[PDB]
């Protein structure tokens, strides 16, 4: 009752602000009959379908 | 498909030149090399010209036949001069190996129908 305790949770839904860098996601569209861009994104990684 | 169309065919007046060409598509014409047969009644299987991917010479039994091609574009041109009258047979392009490896004589896969040139 009147006896509280700290506990431990793990995989909480907490966020807080910060800065990172992050990758591609290019849709395929084949690609094999390609010529090439600025874009060099044979380098990206297939986005999510 | 990898299949090979072809075009430019006729009658040619002993002394001309003609302007053969050929088109294939099919997500693969980036490893394989494009070249000609001269397939004539009574004799065999022989090859005229065959421009080698991956080198870039355009290497041809007679002198006379030189095969070009122009950019990304996926046609091939086989410019044929000075025709006598031992000329006379089916042109069907086919495809060769990445170097135009053994030509001349091999019988390749891929191959088109062929035009008659008299």
């Amino acid at each position: 009752a009147e006896n509280l305790w700290v506990t431990v949770y793990y995989g909480v839904p907490v966020w807080k602000d910060a800065e990172t860098t992050l990758f591609c996601a290019s849709d395929a569209k084949a690609y094999e009959t390609e010529k090439h861009n600025v874009w060099a994104t044979h380098a990206c990684v297939p986005t999510d379908p | 498909q990898v299949q090979l169309q072809e075009s430019g065919g006729g009658l040619v007046q002993p002394g001309g030149s003609l302007r053969l060409s050929c088109v294939a598509s099919g997500f693969d014409l980036e490893n394989y090399s494009i070249g000609w047969f001269r397939q004539a009644p009574g004799k065999a299987r022989e090859g005229v010209a065959c421009l080698s991917k991956n080198s870039g010479i355009g290497h041809s039994v007679k002198g006379r036949f030189t095969i070009s091609r122009d950019g990304d574009s996926n046609t091939w041109f086989l410019q044929m001069g000075a025709l006598e009258a031992e000329d006379t047979a089916v042109y069907t392009c086919a495809t060769y190996n990445r170097a135009c490896a053994n030509y001349v004589t091999i019988w390749p896969e891929f191959r088109g129908q062929g035009t008659q040139v008299t």
